[PDB]
RNA sequence: AAUACUGCCAGCUGGGACUGAGGACUGCGACGUAAGUCAAGGAUGCUGGCAUAAUGGUUAUAUGCCGCCCGUCUUGAAACA
RNA sequence: AACUGGCGAUGCGGGAUGAACCGAACGUAGAGUUAAGGUGCCGGAAUACACGCUCAUCAGACACCACAAAAGGUGUUAGUUCAUCUAGACAGCCGGACGGUGGCCAUGGAAGUCGGAAUCCGCUAAGGAGUGUGUAACAACUCACCGGCCGAAUGAACUAG
RNA sequence: CAGUCAAGCGUUCAUAGCGACAUUGCUUUUUGAUUCUUCGAUGUCGGCUCUUCCUAUCAUACCGAAGCAGAAUUCGGUAAGCGUUGGAUUGUUCACCCACUAAUAGGGAACGUGAGCUGGGUUUAGACCGUCGUGAGACAGGUUAGUUUUACCCUACUGAU
């Protein structure tokens, strides 16, 4: 039987999807488990890379709609070499970490970022009368 | 256990034109042409629109699948021949006795002088299977270049050409020489 | 509502084959008021030809199927008895 | 040797063949009807019909009755059970795979990987007192692991046609 | 004669080469039981001759695998195509030398082969010794010599017309 290792291995792997709500697709094929063992000797900072044979885990990641149905998203990362990461750092703070060293071998706008300025997303995209009519302002204060 | 509709679903590119005479295909590629008697498979062959062709067996069987998958394999082998074509490179081995190798000609038959075959006054001579087309691999000792359009055009030529130097008479699990292979390739390389 | 199933009718119509054994009469019967009928102890009506080897026997021939010498012993003989 | 039944003493219908086996025993006959036994050809009588197995470089085709085993076989067929089992592994392919650490080191070497000795903290998504190789040692490669795809198969015990 | 199995051997290593204990089949070319046929009898030794069969193959042909540098091996497949000797002693069958080959495989044919050969042994009556018996006699004790017909018939076969 392998399905109870998918109930155990995806009890603990299908588990932490809403425990740790961040995505880090690590590209570790052909994995130097020597070095990636010594990774763990280094891994007493934040987290551990936790991968899977994602066509054997295909129907498991088909089983990953459970907690935040956004965690089926490792079937959009099945080809390429791919698996799982558990931490609470929000966007791109662990994918920069696992791939480099010792390795295998929504949101709105109230801040338009134009040239280090601080837009309220109402300055550049204004009414063209809150400044275009103010072209005659100090022309009027001039004359 | 008689899977209820079995088929092979093969994308067709656009440099090729075939014509399946009710089982009998008229294959044409940018290199050349092939055909096959396919009246030993009993399918309905299936153009969709010059970009895929299936075969069709209503309720195919188990060993029928055990050959019916690689039906597609060998078809695609024929695609690579009729478009692109294989081009291997082989090896020669001696250690002490310098074997002369030549494509000597017997009337276009294109034999091969094999001389000093470990001190043999007997000479070997290997004719060329034509269709697969051979130049000497220049700048490299003990190599040669075959180039055909079947994987047995070139690997049956390399198979029995490999069977040229089946060497006997000594402790040959120690004594190791002969026609070997280096490489397998393509007539249009990078194709 | 149909239908399967089964049983019943001492309901109704085609074809085959086989037979007339027996000889006054009884009897048994039924059916018709009776007369009389009948199928009720076994068959009685209408042709045509030959009138002879016709039919049939016979021999011989020929055909389809079957076919271990007698006599003897033994439990056991066609017996290499 | 103790029971029933035949031959003897008894023929006829089935077993190509058959003393003692399957039916059934014996007046002459004739009309209907069957056993035993069967219905490709001989061959009488259905290459009748229905559901499946099998393909045999040594099928098979039977009470009587005139024959193989142990041991097997990724042959086939189907199931039975167990563990991964779509949560994707698997297959296939895409990379490294430890800082402390050559742990204590036995150290002419041993740097993870001759060899004794305990087997660490961590680190990850991975790194092992190292998974081997490469090793004066090694470096480094490597492998667990973890990182890319696929949609489902994996592993074990079988079980008997 | 052939397996199955492996305790182990084989430096190590079960399986190159072997193999403890166990187990499954095969053969009549060996011996036991056996009395169907023969006592109104089917030429029983040995040899000679001569042919054929068989395979479980000696050599010769092709191949494969090893605990197969050459050389020299083992084990296996295909394999019966063709081949697989001469003399001393002993009637011998048997046996043993001595010598030769590529090699000097193994069995069947009414224990193939006497209207095919011989008759050396075997086995009347004659005779001798050693043993045993009163004796008539007995001795797988030894020894000696002591009567091999016929197809012109059928089949078979081969020539012949």
């Amino acid at each position: 039987g392998i399905r109870e290792k998918k109930a155990e291995y995806f009890a603990k792997l299908r588990e932490y999807l809403e425990e740790y709500k961040s995505l880090f697709v690590v590209g570790v094929d052909n994995v130097s488990s020597q070095q990636m063992h010594e990774v763990r000797k280094e891994l007493r900072g934040r987290a551990v890379v936790l991968m899977g044979k994602n066509t054997m885990v295909r129907r498991a990641i088909r089983g990953f709609l459970s907690d935040l149905p956004d965690f089926e998203k490792l079937l959009p990362f099945v080809k390429g070499n791919v698996g799982f990461v558990f931490t609470n750092e929000p966007l791109t703070e662990i994918k920069n970490v696992i791939v480099s060293n010792r390795v295998a071998a929504g949101l709105t706008v109230v801040q338009v970022y134009d040239n280090g300025q601080v837009f309220p997303x109402x300055x550049x995209x204004x009414x063209x009368x809150x400044x275009x009519x103010x072209x005659x302002x100090x022309x009027x204060x001039x004359x | 256990m008689k899977y209820i509709q079995t088929e092979q679903q093969i994308e067709v590119p656009e440099g090729v034109t075939v014509s399946i005479k009710s089982r009998i295909v008229k294959v044409v590629g940018p290199r050349g042409t092939l055909t096959k008697n396919l009246k030993h498979i009993d399918v309905t062959f299936t153009k969709v629109n010059n970009q895929l062709i299936k075969v069709a067996v209503h309720n195919g069987g188990r060993k029928h699948v055990a050959a019916l998958r690689t039906v597609k394999s060998l078809v695609d082998n024929m695609i690579t021949g009729v478009t692109k074509g294989y081009k291997y490179k082989m090896r020669y081995v001696y250690a002490h006795f310098p074997i002369n190798v030549n494509i000597v000609e017997k009337d276009g038959a294109k034999f091969i002088e094999v001389r000093n075959f470990l001190g043999d006054k007997k000479i070997r001579n290997v004719p060329v299977r034509d269709g697969v087309t051979i130049e000497f691999s220049t700048n490299v000792k003990d190599e040669i270049v075959l180039s055909g359009n079947s994987v047995e055009d070139v690997s049956q030529n390399a198979a029995d050409l490999q069977q040229i130097c089946r060497v006997r008479n000594k402790d040959i699990r120690k004594f190791l020489d002969g026609i070997y292979v280096s490489h397998k390739g393509f007539i249009t390389e990078d194709l």
